[PDB]
């Protein structure tokens, strides 16, 4: 009898596209055809990290859009100051596969997590001097693939056990789970009201999220291979997604479906990281062609093309004032853009 | 699975009742967005080497 | 002077051997430092190839067109030029070479221990042009270019057994310990690698690298050390042609470096089509 | 005649 | 707060760096693959946490081991993060025809991953003390499952073993020859794949892969050094 | 976090003595310490500092030449030799914590004072030395320096320090404009480059006693005369 619902759901997913469809009345390239173009947009590395020892699979930047912390795999989290190349710390990790790293809004703790299962809470404020764990997030069933601090207590984890995880860090505990994907959920973008959140998974879909009520508002299906990236348009009103489909998706919340795709027939390779300018009319993309490339997030034209890494650029990240853009990579290098 | 699938019809329901808008308002509002940050943009617009904190 | 005859065959294999030398280590050095392989392993083998077409270009070049007819058409400032960066280019390719033998062989033997410091490898390729040029400036300090009636760059820092010790001294510290070194540490690796294709393929490299090294620098040692012990075998009429011979001998192993890159690696008879 | 060699 | 006390501090955690380089560097990272049936627990006790580390020393040599648990059965994600590792250690139920299969299947997809293409497979046929009375007592046979098995007879290698039944070393010769068919028609040179025949209690392993992890190296540094 | 300084006493001057200092309860590997002496009735003076690690090691110009300011990490203890004790050598010697990197907030925390008993630099100047005054109504407290301490990075180096009666001086503001750690929204600093005013919107009952500023733009860290606050 399970095949009647079953029915039910297909009707019900028709009757979203065709909602979708009938809201459709014209595409983004259709209405800003008519507005100057960005041109071309040349960056060139201000900075280089060096000192991480094994490939970088993500930074993180301060608030103060001068910190970073970066996760290497070798096992260490360090704190750069972006401005002088200093490494203000060297965070030792108990799991050398860290996957992902995270810094606080307000600059007191620094999160990180991988293939261990465990998001790991390092409080930077310590009056001893140190950098030592404030918390291990245990409770994931699969390799955090992403964490973003919403508070200095409230942290959320995606994960590759298809779940995405509010937590408490005071107390240690899942304050929510999210449990709409079918698949490994790789990316989590923090919207900038705080109230949202998407998520992007190997089922190649794009979840929305409301962190307090844990219900997937919306869910939008435009790729057709697994989601490795995922931003917010600076207004949250938005978000982009970067897959192994070698193609950058704008999706629009309340349009509920995509808005313009970001491909060229010379790139054949999926993105690894996305990221926004200030205003969100540059859409930076992190490629394993081993260099990021610029794109006009309105006219979906390449606008610039950052090519100085010697490996896969893994993770991308634009400062909050939007000075620079870092850009680490499996090279173990950082290089700050501008 | 008849419960499992349950709540992917309960989610599919609930994600059909969104009030969504039209796309050219969509696009007209993150083209607005654009154009008034458009200034406070660092990277669309280099700022010259004096407000540049990397050189 | 040479008769018409036979400085064409000499001026014919030198310039073979030159053009082919400073092209292969040219080509050699674009490759690696344009291709960034360009890795710290790959710095001994820069080093060599500067070396060897510093080798090609200089000494090779001057020294057969000062000896083509015993007269040097260079000033009198060059000629203290010429046993200074040409000599140091010839002991520092020569310990090149067994520099990068040694390096070799800890990557064989020793596969786990890891490759140099990054920072090593400049150390020693400071140390061994250091010690060239400290091994070249008895050559250069004392270097005179008295000039008759048709200049010759002489050379006379004492009586016959002080030019004698020196080229003894340089034969050893050149010629014997860089062989010595050079043939134990390859005939070693040649017993451990002795897909296989691959493996046996180096090892007749490291056979074929001692044993013309063994064969190419003995002939130039010895005639300097019989020349230095016995100046009347300067004034032979046919000393020039040994000299010639020599030389020749001894400065081909310039063009041997990259003929062995190409035929050995992939990568290179690669990029040596570009 | 005379010839050194000039190594 | 002195910048010039900023750098000092930097270049102290550059030390810092430096020194754990020497630690990474001399050290080799190997990665354990195998299903539940393999004995891939059993070797790690003979030399929601998503990973296990084993750190074990043969000849002054660091080995870390990392054996990969508690995840979901799709990896097509996380074994990203293992590329540029020493070597992958697979191991397999070979008395087991039933999963056999199932264990090519699953060593096709390790050796022809886009992410360990450069990385080698030290092979461990597990359980081979299982397997010689699977096929001495002839109850079950690898016929049933490979069609190909009564075509295959023993190639000049003929098992210099103190002494073992020619069935024993048929079949045993066989399942390397499935999964060496793998390594050579389904892959280029650039890695090598490396079969062992492993029991349920092998103090060996460890210098099994010390000598084969020696020789992957050794091909590292011939290709570092152009010397092939 | 805890400094204990050992040694001192009645020494005669053509004699010598050695401090020492446990540290407890934080990372004394990675901070930089400080010798701060501080005369009978007088303001606090730097003596001598040694980086993290025993790199960078600085002197007063009053004691270079003179004191040995050694270091033993594994011990947690930093030392400080004297050979040569003169009359004016005759001070409680602190010893502080401070740590450098971005954001971080060096001079935050002082030892109890060991005493010792014998039987150009950036002049700050206080020019207030007393401010009687009620709880309740809000109290500043100016200094002033030779030179700008505004560095071209745009941060004003410049310490506010609170000696209570019978205790060790405790970090207020650090580098002009930031608030310690502990330390209540009360206090307030301010300044551009010259003249810095500290103000106290609510004063307490805690507030009684000397404020000291010290600058950290260049070696060696002069301190000024103290402004003492009466009750």
């Amino acid at each position: 009898e399970l095949d009647q619902l079953r029915q039910e759901a297909e009707q019900l997913k028709n009757q979203i596209r065709d909602a979708r469809k009938a809201c459709a009345d014209a595409t983004l390239s259709q209405i800003t055809n008519n507005i100057d173009p960005v041109g071309r947009i040349q960056m060139r590395t201000r900075r280089t990290l060096r000192g991480h020892l094994a490939k970088i699979y993500a930074m993180h930047w301060g608030t103060d859009s001068r910190l970073l912390v970066s996760a290497s795999q070798d096992g260490k989290l360090i704190i750069w100051d972006s401005y002088t190349t200093n490494k203000v710390h060297a965070i030792p990790l108990r799991s050398s596969w860290v996957m992902t790293c995270a810094y606080a809004p307000s600059g007191n703790y620094v999160a990180c997590g991988g293939l261990d299962n465990i998001c790991s809470i390092y409080n930077l404020k310590t009056r001893e001097g140190n950098v030592r764990v404030s918390r291990e997030l245990a409770g994931h069933t699969g390799y955090l693939s992403c964490c973003r601090f919403l508070d200095d207590n409230q942290i959320v984890t995606s994960s590759g056990d298809t779940t995405c995880a509010l937590w408490d860090i005071e107390t240690g505990q899942q304050t929510t789970t999210f449990t709409g994907h079918t698949g490994d959920v790789m990316s989590l973008s923090l919207a900038p009201d705080t109230r949202l959140f998407v998520s992007g998974a190997c089922d190649a879909s794009a979840k929305l999220w409301d962190v307090r009520e844990g219900m997937c508002r919306q869910t939008f299906t435009g790729h057709e291979s697994d989601i490795n990236a995922i931003c917010f348009f600076p207004n949250g009103n938005a978000f982009a997604t970067g897959s192994d489909d070698a193609t950058c998706r704008l999706f629009d919340l309340r349009a509920d479906q995509e808005l313009m795709t970001y491909s060229h027939d010379n790139i054949i390779c999926g993105i690894t990281s996305v990221s926004f300018s200030k205003s969100g009319r540059l859409l930076l993309a992190g490629y394993d062609d081993f260099n990021c490339n610029v794109w006009d997030a309105l006219k979906a034209d390449r606008a610039g093309v950052l090519a100085g890494h010697d490996n896969r650029v893994s993770c991308l990240g634009v400062t909050d004032d939007g000075m620079a853009v870092a850009t680490g990579s499996w090279d173990s290098f950082l290089k700050i853009w501008n | 699975s008849i419960a499992q699938a349950r709540k992917l019809v309960e989610q599919l329901k609930m994600e059909a009742n969104i009030d969504r808008i039209k796309v050219s308002k969509a696009a007209a509002d993150l083209m607005a967005y654009c154009e008034a940050h458009a200034k406070e943009d660092p990277l669309l617009t280099p700022v010259p080497a004096s407000e540049n904190p990397f050189r | 002077v040479q008769p018409s005859w036979r400085i064409a065959l000499w001026s014919l294999a030198y310039g073979v051997v030159v053009a082919v030398a400073v092209l292969g280590n040219l080509i050699v050095i674009w490759i690696i430092l344009a291709h960034k392989m360009r890795t710290v392993t790959n710095y001994f083998l820069v080093n060599l190839a500067f070396s060897d077409a510093s080798m090609a270009a200089f000494n090779t070049l001057v020294n057969f067109i000062y000896a083509l007819h015993s007269e040097w058409y260079f000033g009198a400032n060059y000629c203290r030029f010429q046993n200074f960066f040409p000599i140091t280019a010839v002991f520092a390719s020569i310990y090149s070479m067994t520099a990068i033998a040694v390096d070799r062989y800890m990557a064989i033997i020793d596969p786990l221990k890891p490759r140099l410091s990054a920072t090593a490898t400049k150390i020693v390729i400071g140390s061994i042009w250091i010690l060239a040029f400290l091994l070249a400036f008895p050559q250069c300090l004392y270097s005179k270019t008295k000039v008759m009636p048709t200049l010759c760059f002489v050379q006379w820092p004492e009586g016959p057994k002080q030019h004698f010790t020196y080229h003894i001294i340089v034969i050893i510290l050149v010629y014997c310990f860089p062989l010595l070194i050079m043939g134990i540490t390859y005939t070693i690796v040649g017993i451990t690698l002795w897909q296989l294709k691959a493996k046996r393929k180096v090892v007749k490299m490291m056979i074929i690298v001692v044993m013309t090294f063994a064969i190419c620098w003995l002939p130039y040692h010895i005639y300097f050390i019989l020349t230095a012990i016995y100046q009347q075998l300067n004034r032979w009429k046919y000393i020039q042609q040994v000299y010639l011979a020599s030389f020749w001998l001894a400065m081909s192993s310039t063009m041997y470096n990259p003929i062995i890159y190409c035929c050995l690696n992939k990568r290179f008879r690669a990029g040596f089509k570009r | 005649q005379q010839f050194f060699g000039l190594m | 707060a002195e910048d010039k006390a900023a750098v000092e501090r930097s270049k102290m955690i550059e030390k810092q760096l430096q020194k754990d380089k020497q630690v990474y560097r001399r050290t080799l990272r190997l990665l354990l693959l195998g299903a539940d049936n393999s004995g891939k627990s059993t070797i790690v006790k003979q030399m929601t946490s998503g990973i296990f580390e084993t750190k074990f020393q043969v000849d002054k040599v660091n080995f870390h081991m990392f054996d990969v648990g508690a995840q979901r059965d799709e990896r097509r994600k996380w074994i990203q993060c293992f590329n540029d590792v020493t070597a992958i250690i697979f191991v397999v139920d070979s008395s087991d025809y039933n999963r056999l299969q199932e264990a090519l299947n699953d060593f096709d997809s390790i050796w022809n991953n886009r992410w360990l293409r450069t990385i080698s497979v030290i092979l461990f046929l597990n359980k081979q003390d299982l397997l010689a009375e699977k096929v001495l007592a002839g109850k079950s046979k690898i016929e049933d499952y490979f069609p190909e098995f009564a075509r295959y007879t023993t190639p000049e290698d003929a098992t210099p073993e103190p002494g073992e039944d020619p069935r024993v070393t048929r079949a045993k010769y066989f399942i390397r020859k499935e999964f060496v068919d793998i390594s050579t028609a389904s892959g280029d040179g650039r890695h090598i794949c490396y079969p062992h025949f492993t029991c349920a209690v092998d103090t060996e392993n460890a210098r099994r892969i010390f000598n084969d992890c020696k020789d992957i190296i050794l091909q590292m540094n011939l290709r570092e050094y152009n010397l092939v | 976090v805890q400094l204990v300084e050992s040694g001192g006493g009645l020494v005669q001057p053509g004699g010598s003595r050695k401090l020492s200092c446990s540290a407890s309860g934080f990372a004394f590997s990675s901070f930089g310490m400080h010798w701060v002496r501080q005369a009978p009735e007088k303001g606090l003076e730097w003596v001598a500092y040694i980086s993290s690690g025993s790199g960078t090691i600085y002197y007063a110009d009053t004691v270079k030449g003179r004191f040995t300011i050694s270091r033993d990490d594994p011990k947690n203890t930093l030392f400080l030799q004297m050979t040569s004790l003169r009359s004016e050598d005759t001070a409680m010697y602190y010893c502080v914590r401070s740590i450098y990197y971005y954001g971080s907030s060096p001079f935050d925390f002082w030892g109890q004072g060991t005493t010792l008993t014998v039987s150009s630099d950036i002049v700050m100047t206080q020019a207030t030395s007393s401010v009687p005054v009620t709880p309740g109504e809000s109290v500043s407290i100016s200094c002033r320096s030779s030179k700008s301490l505004l560095h071209s990075n745009g941060n004003t180096y410049l310490y506010w320090f609170l000696q209570r009666p019978g205790q060790s001086p405790q970090l207020l503001i650090y580098r002009m404009s930031n608030l310690a750690s502990g330390v209540p929204d009360r206090f307030s600093g301010s300044g551009s480059g010259t003249a810095f005013t500290l103000t106290i919107s609510r004063l307490e009952a805690e507030d009684v006693g000397v404020y000291y500023c010290m600058q950290h733009l260049e070696y060696p860290l002069t301190f000024g005369a103290g402004t003492k606050l009466e009750l």
